[PDB]
Protein backbone atom coordinates (compact mmCIF):
# COMPACT_ATOMS: atom_id res chain seq x y z
CA UNK A 1 0.00 0.00 0.00
CA UNK A 2 3.45 1.93 -0.48
CA UNK A 3 6.56 1.82 0.34
CA UNK A 4 8.86 0.63 3.03
CA UNK A 5 12.31 -1.19 3.61
CA UNK A 6 12.80 -4.48 1.67
CA UNK A 7 12.32 -6.51 4.99
CA UNK A 8 9.03 -5.24 5.27
CA UNK A 9 8.51 -5.34 1.27
CA UNK A 10 10.34 -8.86 1.80
CA UNK A 11 8.29 -9.89 5.20
CA UNK A 12 4.85 -8.82 3.22
CA UNK A 13 5.24 -11.00 0.00
CA UNK A 14 6.33 -13.47 2.58
CA UNK A 15 2.97 -13.85 3.89
CA UNK A 16 1.71 -14.55 0.60
CA UNK A 17 4.51 -17.26 0.44
CA UNK A 18 2.42 -18.62 3.57
CA UNK A 19 -0.51 -17.33 1.85
CA UNK A 20 -0.04 -20.09 0.19
CA UNK A 21 1.82 -22.97 1.49
CA UNK A 22 -1.21 -23.72 3.45
CA UNK A 23 -3.35 -23.76 0.76
CA UNK A 24 -6.21 -20.90 2.02
CA UNK A 25 -7.07 -18.18 -0.29
CA UNK A 26 -6.62 -14.99 1.91
CA UNK A 27 -4.08 -13.66 3.84
CA UNK A 28 -5.57 -12.64 7.20
CA UNK A 29 -3.47 -10.97 9.95
CA UNK A 30 -2.28 -14.90 10.94
CA UNK A 31 0.28 -14.83 7.68
CA UNK A 32 1.48 -11.63 8.25
CA UNK A 33 2.55 -12.71 11.25
CA UNK A 34 4.02 -15.90 9.57
CA UNK A 35 5.47 -13.33 7.05
CA UNK A 36 7.88 -11.68 10.06
CA UNK A 37 9.06 -14.37 12.04
CA UNK A 38 10.08 -16.03 8.92
CA UNK A 39 12.09 -13.35 7.10
CA UNK A 40 13.73 -13.89 10.74
CA UNK A 41 16.24 -11.43 10.56
CA UNK A 42 14.04 -7.82 10.40
CA UNK A 43 13.82 -6.16 14.34
CA UNK A 44 10.01 -7.82 14.06
CA UNK A 45 11.62 -11.07 13.47
CA UNK A 46 14.53 -10.64 16.26
CA UNK A 47 11.71 -9.45 18.42
CA UNK A 48 9.67 -13.13 18.35
CA UNK A 49 12.57 -15.08 18.70
CA UNK A 50 12.55 -12.64 22.11
CA UNK A 51 9.13 -13.69 23.69
CA UNK A 52 9.78 -17.45 22.75
CA UNK A 53 7.82 -17.49 18.99
CA UNK A 54 10.44 -19.38 16.56
CA UNK A 55 8.15 -20.33 13.21
CA UNK A 56 8.31 -23.31 15.06
CA UNK A 57 5.67 -22.90 18.06
CA UNK A 58 3.58 -20.28 15.97
CA UNK A 59 2.90 -22.34 12.59
CA UNK A 60 1.32 -25.39 15.14
CA UNK A 61 -0.86 -23.24 16.64
CA UNK A 62 -2.35 -21.84 13.48
CA UNK A 63 -2.37 -24.78 11.20
CA UNK A 64 -4.13 -26.48 14.54
CA UNK A 65 -6.59 -23.60 13.21
CA UNK A 66 -6.96 -23.75 9.78
CA UNK A 67 -5.04 -26.31 7.85
CA UNK A 68 -5.51 -27.30 4.59
CA UNK A 69 -5.84 -26.18 1.90
CA UNK A 70 -7.96 -25.65 -1.11
CA UNK A 71 -5.28 -24.93 -3.82
CA UNK A 72 -7.64 -22.46 -5.21
CA UNK A 73 -4.92 -19.67 -4.91
CA UNK A 74 -7.35 -18.10 -7.48
CA UNK A 75 -5.27 -14.95 -7.42
CA UNK A 76 -5.77 -13.96 -3.41
CA UNK A 77 -6.26 -11.16 -1.42
CA UNK A 78 -5.96 -9.85 1.57
CA UNK A 79 -8.63 -9.85 4.94
CA UNK A 80 -10.27 -6.58 5.08
CA UNK A 81 -8.55 -6.83 8.91
CA UNK A 82 -4.77 -7.21 7.45
CA UNK A 83 -5.45 -4.24 5.24
CA UNK A 84 -6.53 -2.34 8.36
CA UNK A 85 -2.60 -3.86 9.99
CA UNK A 86 -1.06 -2.74 6.94
CA UNK A 87 -2.79 0.76 7.17
CA UNK A 88 -1.83 1.05 10.91
CA UNK A 89 1.81 0.55 10.92
CA UNK A 90 1.72 3.37 8.29
CA UNK A 91 1.26 5.42 11.59
CA UNK A 92 2.75 3.13 14.02
CA UNK A 93 5.88 5.01 12.50
CA UNK A 94 4.59 8.04 11.42
CA UNK A 95 4.37 7.74 15.49
CA UNK A 96 8.07 7.59 15.48
CA UNK A 97 9.26 10.21 13.09
CA UNK A 98 10.54 6.82 10.90
CA UNK A 99 10.09 8.21 7.52
CA UNK A 100 9.81 4.39 5.95
CA UNK A 101 7.92 1.48 7.49
CA UNK A 102 9.88 -1.92 8.40
CA UNK A 103 9.44 -4.56 10.22
CA UNK A 104 9.06 -3.61 13.20
CA UNK A 105 6.26 -0.90 12.58
CA UNK A 106 4.24 -3.91 11.36
CA UNK A 107 4.77 -6.08 14.38
CA UNK A 108 3.29 -2.58 15.86
CA UNK A 109 0.51 -2.67 13.68
CA UNK A 110 -0.69 -6.24 13.99
CA UNK A 111 -0.68 -5.28 18.32
CA UNK A 112 -2.57 -2.40 17.57
CA UNK A 113 -5.37 -3.97 15.44
CA UNK A 114 -5.47 -6.88 18.13
CA UNK A 115 -8.91 -8.12 17.23
CA UNK A 116 -8.26 -10.75 14.50
CA UNK A 117 -6.02 -14.32 14.00
CA UNK A 118 -2.49 -13.58 15.17
CA UNK A 119 -3.31 -12.00 18.21
CA UNK A 120 -5.10 -14.73 19.17
CA UNK A 121 -1.99 -17.27 18.17
CA UNK A 122 -0.24 -15.41 21.27
CA UNK A 123 -3.41 -14.98 23.79
CA UNK A 124 -2.82 -19.06 22.79
CA UNK A 125 0.49 -19.40 23.05
CA UNK A 126 0.73 -17.57 26.48
CA UNK A 127 1.79 -13.95 25.58
CA UNK A 128 -0.62 -11.24 26.65
CA UNK A 129 -0.25 -8.27 24.02
CA UNK A 130 1.57 -5.82 25.86
CA UNK A 131 4.39 -8.24 26.64
CA UNK A 132 4.90 -7.71 23.08
CA UNK A 133 4.85 -4.27 21.88
CA UNK A 134 7.20 -4.05 24.82
CA UNK A 135 9.86 -6.46 23.44
CA UNK A 136 10.03 -4.63 20.21
CA UNK A 137 10.17 -0.81 21.69
CA UNK A 138 13.39 -2.09 23.84
CA UNK A 139 14.68 -2.17 20.50
CA UNK A 140 14.67 1.16 18.91
CA UNK A 141 15.76 4.66 20.88
CA UNK A 142 16.08 8.49 20.97
CA UNK A 143 18.46 9.85 18.31
CA UNK A 144 20.55 21.04 32.10
CA UNK A 145 19.89 23.66 35.22
CA UNK A 146 17.32 25.87 34.78
CA UNK A 147 16.57 24.90 31.25
CA UNK A 148 14.60 22.80 33.17
CA UNK A 149 11.45 25.48 33.42
CA UNK A 150 11.92 27.26 30.39
CA UNK A 151 12.69 24.24 28.50
CA UNK A 152 9.12 23.71 27.67
CA UNK A 153 7.90 24.10 23.94
CA UNK A 154 7.69 27.39 24.60
CA UNK A 155 10.25 27.72 23.45
CA UNK A 156 13.31 25.74 21.82
CA UNK A 157 16.48 26.54 22.09
CA UNK A 158 18.22 28.07 19.44
CA UNK A 159 21.48 27.85 20.61
CA UNK A 160 22.52 24.29 21.81
CA UNK A 161 19.97 23.60 19.25
CA UNK A 162 22.05 24.94 16.40
CA UNK A 163 25.25 23.51 18.53
CA UNK A 164 24.49 20.26 17.48
CA UNK A 165 26.16 21.02 14.14
CA UNK A 166 22.01 20.79 12.99
CA UNK A 167 22.23 24.33 11.58
CA UNK A 168 22.20 25.08 7.87
CA UNK A 169 23.85 28.14 5.97
CA UNK A 170 22.25 30.84 7.27
CA UNK A 171 22.19 33.58 4.81
CA UNK A 172 21.63 37.33 5.66
CA UNK A 173 21.50 40.06 6.74
CA UNK A 174 24.59 39.86 7.84
CA UNK A 175 25.31 43.21 8.84
CA UNK A 176 21.68 43.21 10.09
CA UNK A 177 22.68 40.36 12.50
CA UNK A 178 25.61 41.88 13.74
CA UNK B 1 1.29 28.55 -5.79
CA UNK B 2 2.88 26.45 -8.46
CA UNK B 3 4.34 24.01 -5.19
CA UNK B 4 1.22 22.47 -5.51
CA UNK B 5 -0.52 23.77 -8.72
CA UNK B 6 2.08 21.54 -10.79
CA UNK B 7 0.98 18.57 -8.91
CA UNK B 8 -2.88 19.87 -9.00
CA UNK B 9 -2.69 20.27 -12.66
CA UNK B 10 -0.99 16.35 -12.56
CA UNK B 11 -4.22 14.49 -11.11
CA UNK B 12 -6.55 16.28 -12.94
CA UNK B 13 -9.10 10.98 -19.68
CA UNK B 14 -12.98 10.51 -20.51
CA UNK B 15 -12.04 7.34 -18.73
CA UNK B 16 -14.77 8.57 -15.73
CA UNK B 17 -18.26 6.53 -17.30
CA UNK B 18 -16.48 3.36 -17.22
CA UNK B 19 -16.84 4.26 -12.92
CA UNK B 20 -20.35 4.87 -13.79
CA UNK B 21 -20.95 1.44 -15.35
CA UNK B 22 -18.65 -0.53 -13.24
CA UNK B 23 -20.91 1.30 -10.52
CA UNK B 24 -24.32 -0.34 -10.92
CA UNK B 25 -22.82 -3.71 -11.73
CA UNK B 26 -21.31 -4.23 -8.70
CA UNK B 27 -24.68 -2.85 -7.18
CA UNK B 28 -26.40 -5.16 -9.89
CA UNK B 29 -24.22 -8.05 -8.19
CA UNK B 30 -25.22 -6.75 -4.93
CA UNK B 31 -29.20 -7.37 -5.14
CA UNK B 32 -28.86 -10.82 -6.75
CA UNK B 33 -26.22 -12.50 -4.40
CA UNK B 34 -28.86 -11.64 -1.47
CA UNK B 35 -31.78 -13.67 -3.97
CA UNK B 36 -29.27 -16.14 -5.46
CA UNK B 37 -29.29 -16.32 -7.63
CA UNK B 38 -25.21 -17.01 -7.87
CA UNK B 39 -24.67 -18.10 -11.18
CA UNK B 40 -26.81 -15.17 -12.04
CA UNK B 41 -24.58 -13.09 -10.54
CA UNK B 42 -21.15 -14.55 -10.22
CA UNK B 43 -21.60 -14.33 -13.84
CA UNK B 44 -21.74 -10.58 -12.76
CA UNK B 45 -18.77 -10.79 -10.83
CA UNK B 46 -16.83 -12.47 -13.19
CA UNK B 47 -18.00 -9.26 -14.77
CA UNK B 48 -17.33 -6.81 -12.41
CA UNK B 49 -13.92 -7.63 -11.74
CA UNK B 50 -13.18 -7.68 -15.90
CA UNK B 51 -13.75 -3.76 -15.55
CA UNK B 52 -11.51 -3.05 -12.64
CA UNK B 53 -8.23 -4.43 -13.89
CA UNK B 54 -9.66 -2.63 -16.93
CA UNK B 55 -9.41 0.94 -15.33
CA UNK B 56 -6.30 0.11 -13.52
CA UNK B 57 -4.36 -0.25 -16.17
CA UNK B 58 -5.22 3.72 -17.20
CA UNK B 59 -4.42 4.41 -13.63
CA UNK B 60 -1.23 2.25 -12.88
CA UNK B 61 -0.78 4.23 -16.63
CA UNK B 62 -0.44 7.24 -14.65
CA UNK B 63 2.60 6.73 -13.24
CA UNK B 64 3.32 7.75 -16.94
CA UNK B 65 1.64 11.12 -15.65
CA UNK B 66 4.27 10.95 -12.87
CA UNK B 67 7.36 10.97 -15.80
CA UNK B 68 5.76 14.11 -16.79
CA UNK B 69 6.10 16.37 -14.18
CA UNK B 70 10.91 17.62 -13.50
CA UNK B 71 11.39 20.52 -12.18
CA UNK B 72 12.88 23.48 -14.68
CA UNK B 73 11.26 27.28 -15.02
CA UNK B 74 8.96 25.21 -16.97
CA UNK B 75 6.73 24.59 -14.29
CA UNK B 76 7.91 27.76 -11.66
CA UNK B 77 6.96 30.90 -13.99
CA UNK B 78 3.12 29.82 -15.33
CA UNK B 79 2.49 29.48 -11.75
CA UNK B 80 2.52 33.81 -12.49
CA UNK B 81 0.73 34.16 -15.46
CA UNK B 82 -2.48 34.40 -12.67
CA UNK B 83 -0.14 36.55 -9.81
CA UNK B 84 0.25 38.66 -12.78
CA UNK B 85 10.56 37.55 -24.97
CA UNK B 86 9.21 37.18 -28.23
CA UNK B 87 5.94 38.34 -28.27
CA UNK B 88 6.33 40.55 -25.34
CA UNK B 89 8.84 42.71 -26.79
CA UNK B 90 7.24 41.89 -30.20
CA UNK B 91 4.21 43.81 -28.58
CA UNK B 92 7.38 46.80 -28.78
CA UNK B 93 8.92 47.31 -31.57
CA UNK B 94 5.77 46.14 -33.53
CA UNK B 95 3.57 48.94 -31.45
CA UNK B 96 3.08 51.18 -34.31
CA UNK B 97 1.50 48.68 -36.34
CA UNK B 98 -0.75 47.57 -32.94
CA UNK B 99 -1.40 50.82 -32.04
CA UNK B 100 -2.48 51.83 -36.02
CA UNK B 101 -5.25 48.49 -36.11
CA UNK B 102 -7.31 50.90 -33.75
CA UNK B 103 -5.78 54.09 -33.89
CA UNK B 104 -7.12 55.77 -37.26
CA UNK B 105 -5.38 58.59 -38.66
CA UNK B 106 -3.11 60.18 -35.58
CA UNK B 107 0.45 58.19 -37.20
CA UNK B 108 2.42 61.92 -35.57
CA UNK B 109 1.04 60.96 -32.11
CA UNK B 110 1.53 56.99 -32.15
CA UNK B 111 5.11 57.23 -33.23
CA UNK B 112 5.80 59.76 -30.52
CA UNK B 113 4.40 57.23 -27.96
CA UNK B 114 5.75 54.12 -29.24
CA UNK B 115 9.08 55.27 -28.85
CA UNK B 116 8.54 56.64 -25.87
CA UNK B 117 7.02 53.58 -24.28
CA UNK B 118 9.79 51.65 -25.80
CA UNK B 119 13.09 53.89 -24.17
CA UNK B 120 11.50 53.73 -20.54
CA UNK B 121 10.84 49.62 -21.16
CA UNK B 122 13.98 49.16 -22.15
CA UNK B 123 16.07 50.48 -19.19
CA UNK B 124 16.37 54.35 -20.03
CA UNK B 125 13.98 56.24 -17.55
CA UNK B 126 14.10 56.08 -14.03
CA UNK B 127 11.82 53.30 -12.89
CA UNK B 128 10.38 55.12 -9.81
CA UNK B 129 8.69 57.71 -12.76
CA UNK B 130 5.72 56.68 -14.83
CA UNK B 131 6.33 54.38 -17.43
CA UNK B 132 5.41 57.71 -19.64
CA UNK B 133 3.92 60.78 -18.72
CA UNK B 134 1.59 62.54 -21.72
CA UNK B 135 -0.29 65.42 -22.77
CA UNK B 136 -2.71 64.91 -25.42
CA UNK B 137 -3.52 68.00 -27.12
CA UNK B 138 -5.88 68.43 -30.01
CA UNK B 139 -9.49 68.26 -31.10
CA UNK B 140 -12.46 66.28 -29.44
CA UNK B 141 -13.00 62.97 -31.06
CA UNK B 142 -10.05 62.13 -32.84
CA UNK B 143 -8.70 59.95 -30.91
CA UNK B 144 -7.31 61.13 -27.17
CA UNK B 145 -9.11 58.86 -24.89
CA UNK B 146 -9.21 56.19 -28.06
CA UNK B 147 -5.44 55.78 -28.00
CA UNK B 148 -5.51 55.30 -24.25
CA UNK B 149 -7.19 52.26 -24.49
CA UNK B 150 -5.27 50.93 -27.20
CA UNK B 151 -2.24 51.41 -24.58
CA UNK B 152 -3.82 49.86 -22.20
CA UNK B 153 -4.78 47.18 -24.18
CA UNK B 154 -0.95 46.73 -25.53
CA UNK B 155 0.65 47.63 -22.78
CA UNK B 156 -1.21 45.96 -20.08
CA UNK B 157 -3.40 43.52 -21.49
CA UNK B 158 -7.09 44.74 -21.22
CA UNK B 159 -8.84 47.81 -22.93
CA UNK B 160 -10.36 48.57 -19.47
CA UNK B 161 -7.11 48.50 -16.95
CA UNK B 162 -8.11 52.50 -17.34
CA UNK B 163 -8.59 55.22 -15.04
CA UNK B 164 -10.37 57.91 -15.83
CA UNK B 165 -10.67 61.51 -13.75
CA UNK B 166 -12.74 64.04 -15.44
CA UNK B 167 -10.50 67.26 -14.19
CA UNK B 168 -13.91 69.85 -14.34
CA UNK B 169 -14.61 68.06 -10.83
CA UNK B 170 -11.68 70.04 -9.33
CA UNK B 171 -11.54 73.13 -10.41
CA UNK B 172 -11.60 74.34 -6.67
CA UNK B 173 -9.22 74.51 -3.55
CA UNK B 174 -10.74 71.67 -2.61
CA UNK B 175 -8.34 69.46 -4.38
CA UNK B 176 -8.09 66.31 -3.02
CA UNK B 177 -7.40 63.24 -4.78
CA UNK C 1 -18.51 -19.80 27.45
CA UNK C 2 -20.63 -18.72 24.39
CA UNK C 3 -20.97 -20.28 21.31
CA UNK C 4 -22.88 -18.07 18.98
CA UNK C 5 -21.62 -15.09 17.14
CA UNK C 6 -22.69 -11.91 14.95
CA UNK C 7 -20.18 -10.89 12.52
CA UNK C 8 -20.42 -7.53 10.07
CA UNK C 9 -18.40 -7.66 7.04
CA UNK C 10 -17.67 -4.27 5.26
CA UNK C 11 -18.31 -5.53 1.68
CA UNK C 12 -19.78 -8.28 0.31
CA UNK C 13 -16.90 -9.79 -1.49
CA UNK C 14 -15.38 -10.09 1.90
CA UNK C 15 -18.05 -12.79 2.68
CA UNK C 16 -17.45 -15.00 -0.97
CA UNK C 17 -13.89 -15.14 0.69
CA UNK C 18 -14.15 -16.59 3.68
CA UNK C 19 -16.76 -18.98 1.94
CA UNK C 20 -13.56 -20.41 0.03
CA UNK C 21 -12.25 -22.25 2.61
CA UNK C 22 -13.94 -25.07 5.66
CA UNK C 23 -17.25 -23.68 7.62
CA UNK C 24 -16.81 -26.87 9.43
CA UNK C 25 -19.16 -28.10 12.36
CA UNK C 26 -20.49 -24.78 11.78
CA UNK C 27 -24.15 -23.64 11.16
CA UNK C 28 -24.13 -20.29 9.67
CA UNK C 29 -26.57 -17.89 8.53
CA UNK C 30 -26.05 -14.41 6.30
CA UNK C 31 -28.39 -11.10 6.69
CA UNK C 32 -28.44 -8.07 5.18
CA UNK C 33 -28.37 -4.91 7.25
CA UNK C 34 -27.63 -1.10 7.09
CA UNK C 35 -25.81 -1.97 3.65
CA UNK C 36 -23.28 -4.25 5.04
CA UNK C 37 -23.72 -7.55 5.86
CA UNK C 38 -23.77 -9.41 8.96
CA UNK C 39 -22.95 -13.38 9.24
CA UNK C 40 -24.40 -15.32 12.21
CA UNK C 41 -22.75 -18.23 13.29
CA UNK C 42 -23.04 -20.92 15.55
CA UNK C 43 -20.95 -23.89 16.83
CA UNK C 44 -22.37 -26.51 18.15
CA UNK C 45 -20.38 -28.72 20.61
CA UNK C 46 -16.57 -27.64 20.68
CA UNK C 47 -14.24 -26.90 23.33
CA UNK C 48 -13.41 -23.75 24.44
CA UNK C 49 -10.22 -23.64 22.88
CA UNK C 50 -11.17 -25.15 19.49
CA UNK C 51 -13.85 -22.28 19.56
CA UNK C 52 -11.19 -19.44 20.07
CA UNK C 53 -9.42 -20.99 17.95
CA UNK C 54 -11.86 -21.18 14.83
CA UNK C 55 -13.13 -17.43 15.42
CA UNK C 56 -9.70 -15.89 15.14
CA UNK C 57 -10.35 -17.29 11.14
CA UNK C 58 -13.50 -15.45 11.01
CA UNK C 59 -12.28 -12.30 12.07
CA UNK C 60 -9.42 -12.11 9.53
CA UNK C 61 -12.04 -11.78 7.16
CA UNK C 62 -14.85 -10.05 9.38
CA UNK C 63 -14.96 -7.74 13.11
CA UNK C 64 -17.52 -9.06 15.64
CA UNK C 65 -20.70 -6.61 15.93
CA UNK C 66 -22.27 -5.35 19.06
CA UNK C 67 -25.39 -5.82 17.15
CA UNK C 68 -28.55 -8.19 19.51
CA UNK C 69 -28.70 -11.08 17.40
CA UNK C 70 -32.32 -10.83 17.76
CA UNK C 71 -33.10 -7.44 15.81
CA UNK C 72 -31.35 -9.38 12.73
CA UNK C 73 -34.03 -12.07 13.45
CA UNK C 74 -36.57 -9.52 13.31
CA UNK C 75 -35.63 -6.42 11.17
CA UNK C 76 -32.78 -7.48 9.48
CA UNK C 77 -33.02 -9.16 5.67
CA UNK C 78 -32.20 -13.13 5.45
CA UNK C 79 -30.28 -13.98 2.65
CA UNK C 80 -29.24 -17.76 3.40
CA UNK C 81 -29.99 -19.84 6.29
CA UNK C 82 -27.98 -22.43 8.06
CA UNK C 83 -25.48 -23.01 5.64
CA UNK C 84 -24.44 -19.59 4.74
CA UNK C 85 -21.62 -20.00 3.48
CA UNK C 86 -20.93 -23.24 2.04
CA UNK C 87 -23.73 -21.78 -0.37
CA UNK C 88 -21.52 -18.73 -1.51
CA UNK C 89 -18.75 -21.02 -2.20
CA UNK C 90 -21.31 -22.88 -5.22
CA UNK C 91 -22.08 -19.64 -6.26
CA UNK C 92 -18.75 -17.62 -6.56
CA UNK C 93 -15.39 -19.95 -5.92
CA UNK C 94 -15.00 -20.27 -10.18
CA UNK D 1 26.41 -9.31 33.90
CA UNK D 2 26.55 -8.05 30.38
CA UNK D 3 29.57 -8.04 28.84
CA UNK D 4 28.39 -5.82 25.07
CA UNK D 5 28.39 -2.25 25.26
CA UNK D 6 27.14 0.92 22.83
CA UNK D 7 28.63 3.84 22.99
CA UNK D 8 27.89 7.35 21.44
CA UNK D 9 31.04 9.69 20.56
CA UNK D 10 30.18 13.60 19.81
CA UNK D 11 32.50 14.03 17.04
CA UNK D 12 34.71 11.45 15.55
CA UNK D 13 37.98 12.89 16.73
CA UNK D 14 37.39 11.48 20.39
CA UNK D 15 37.23 7.91 18.29
CA UNK D 16 40.77 8.22 16.88
CA UNK D 17 41.66 9.67 21.00
CA UNK D 18 40.77 6.03 22.53
CA UNK D 19 42.14 4.15 19.46
CA UNK D 20 45.16 5.48 20.49
CA UNK D 21 45.56 3.20 23.48
CA UNK D 22 45.12 -0.49 24.32
CA UNK D 23 41.77 -2.67 23.41
CA UNK D 24 42.87 -5.81 24.30
CA UNK D 25 41.16 -9.17 23.97
CA UNK D 26 38.09 -6.95 23.01
CA UNK D 27 36.15 -7.20 19.92
CA UNK D 28 34.63 -3.71 18.98
CA UNK D 29 32.68 -2.51 15.72
CA UNK D 30 31.69 1.09 14.73
CA UNK D 31 29.05 2.46 13.43
CA UNK D 32 27.68 5.59 11.89
CA UNK D 33 24.16 7.40 12.85
CA UNK D 34 22.78 10.25 13.52
CA UNK D 35 25.81 12.52 11.74
CA UNK D 36 27.43 11.74 15.49
CA UNK D 37 29.48 7.87 15.46
CA UNK D 38 28.42 5.13 18.07
CA UNK D 39 30.86 2.19 18.71
CA UNK D 40 29.53 -1.12 19.70
CA UNK D 41 32.06 -3.21 22.31
CA UNK D 42 32.53 -6.91 22.90
CA UNK D 43 34.21 -8.56 25.96
CA UNK D 44 35.00 -11.97 25.50
CA UNK D 45 34.96 -13.37 29.18
CA UNK D 46 35.93 -11.09 31.64
CA UNK D 47 35.47 -11.19 35.24
CA UNK D 48 32.79 -8.39 36.07
CA UNK D 49 35.32 -6.60 38.14
CA UNK D 50 37.47 -6.54 35.43
CA UNK D 51 34.96 -5.34 32.74
CA UNK D 52 33.16 -2.53 35.08
CA UNK D 53 36.81 -1.69 35.20
CA UNK D 54 37.73 -1.31 31.59
CA UNK D 55 34.72 0.25 30.77
CA UNK D 56 35.84 3.01 32.84
CA UNK D 57 37.94 4.00 30.35
CA UNK D 58 36.07 3.59 27.45
CA UNK D 59 33.73 6.38 29.02
CA UNK D 60 36.45 9.16 29.46
CA UNK D 61 35.79 9.33 25.73
CA UNK D 62 32.25 8.15 25.30
CA UNK D 63 29.11 8.42 26.90
CA UNK D 64 26.98 4.96 26.45
CA UNK D 65 23.85 4.86 24.72
CA UNK D 66 20.38 3.79 25.37
CA UNK D 67 20.37 2.64 21.84
CA UNK D 68 19.10 -0.79 21.11
CA UNK D 69 22.10 -2.58 18.85
CA UNK D 70 20.14 -4.03 16.29
CA UNK D 71 19.02 -0.82 15.13
CA UNK D 72 22.28 -0.31 14.21
CA UNK D 73 22.73 -3.72 12.74
CA UNK D 74 19.69 -3.01 10.84
CA UNK D 75 19.40 0.64 10.04
CA UNK D 76 22.93 1.69 10.74
CA UNK D 77 26.24 2.58 8.27
CA UNK D 78 28.84 0.54 9.42
CA UNK D 79 32.34 1.64 9.00
CA UNK D 80 34.74 -0.68 11.05
CA UNK D 81 34.09 -4.80 11.88
CA UNK D 82 35.07 -6.52 14.52
CA UNK D 83 38.60 -4.43 14.90
CA UNK D 84 37.38 -1.45 14.91
CA UNK D 85 39.39 0.53 17.65
CA UNK D 86 42.24 -1.24 15.92
CA UNK D 87 41.70 0.13 12.45
CA UNK D 88 41.77 4.23 12.97
CA UNK D 89 44.88 3.65 15.01
CA UNK D 90 46.62 2.54 12.20
CA UNK D 91 45.67 4.97 9.50
CA UNK D 92 45.80 8.00 12.35
CA UNK D 93 48.08 7.94 14.65
CA UNK D 94 51.04 9.52 13.50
Amino acid sequence: FGRFTERAQKVLALAQEEALRLGHNNIGTEHILLGLVREGEGIAAKALQALGLGSEKIQKEVESLIGRGQEMSQTIHYTPRAKKVIELSMDEARKLGHSYVGTEHILLGLIREGEGVAARVLNNLGVSLNKARQQVLQLLGSNSNANTPTLDSLARDLTAIAKEDSLDPVIGRSKEIQ
Amino acid sequence: EAGSKVRLRSFTPNLKELEQKLDEVRKEKDAAVQSQEFEKAASLRDTEQRLREQVEDTKKSWKEKQGQEEVTVDDIAMVVSSWTAQTETDKLLNMENILHSRVIGQDEAVVAVAKAVRRARAGLKDPKRPIGSFIFLGPTGVGKTELARALAESIFGDEESMIRIDMSEYMEKHSTS
Amino acid sequence: QKLQFVLRFGDFEDVISLSKLNVNGSKTTLYSFENRYYLYVDFCNMTDEEVENQLSILLEYATESSISIHRLEEYGKLIISEHALETIKKHFAS
